[PDB]
């Protein structure tokens, strides 16, 4: 997961 | 303020690809001179500007078989299916004309500029 | 001997989606607390591993409406909906003891999992 | 596109  | 999971829309067509493999939920038969290919409309819209206004015309979006032009190769058209369901494209120097061809009519525009600069590359 | 083309699964996904926001060949309602959710089959069996049982089933695959248990929160749905379309999962303070208990009931481990681990940072 |  990551911040997009 | 979302999140996002990188490897989600991969995992998802992933998963289609193995829907099409056990033939489950495929609810049209693309025929090219005579092969038959089944498919799930949704992904052939997503990736194919033709199918895309195929299903979209009230009338055709009802039909279960679609008969593509008798010039279209089914070796190109089965290569290029491959594509849609796995980001996979067969490319090679046999191929090349029948997929570009196929690619141009399909509408598909990102195999359609790989196979330009391919095909540049050589001559 | 493959290429390989980086975008084109978030492509595909993107156009599931618009296919989604324009009613376009979805093929079931999902009820939620009386709340409607149209979607595509396909799209919901990739994301999860409750409606990839129910559509297999020999039956519930031809139903047109399915309704979820009535303890399922229509907006932690909602939320996890958008996420099967977009990679993209709007959690909250306020709504994630909602959406990890859909996501444990629709089966999607991922979102599970980063529900789990953003509890356990905030305890 | 790239080599997988
Ligand atoms: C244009 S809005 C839109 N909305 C939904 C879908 Cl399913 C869709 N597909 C589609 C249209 C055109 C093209 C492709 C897919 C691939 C390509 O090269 N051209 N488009
Ligand atoms: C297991 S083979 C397979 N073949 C096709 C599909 Cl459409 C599918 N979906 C699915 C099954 C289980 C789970 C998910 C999707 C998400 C998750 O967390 N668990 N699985
Ligand atoms: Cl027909
Ligand atoms: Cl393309
Ligand atoms: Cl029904
Ligand atoms: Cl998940």
């Amino acid at each position: 997961w990551v911040i997009p | 303020s979302c999140i996002q999971f990188t490897r989600h829309a991969s995992d998802v067509l992933l998963n289609l690809n193995r829907l099409r493999s056990r033939d489950i939920l495929t609810d049209v038969v693309i025929v090219v001179s005579r092969e038959q290919f089944r498919a799930h409309k949704t992904v052939l819209m997503a990736c194919s500007g033709l199918f895309y206004s195929i299903f979209t015309d009230q009338l055709k979006c009802n039909l279960s078989v679609i008969n593509l032009d008798p010039e279209i190769n089914p070796e190109g058209f089965c290569i290029l299916l491959d594509f849609m369901y796995t980001s996979r494209l067969n490319l090679r120097e046999g191929n090349i004309m029948a997929v570009m061809a196929t690619a141009m009519y399909l509408q598909m525009e990102h195999v359609v500029d790989t196979c330009r600069k391919f095909i540049k590359a050589s001559e």
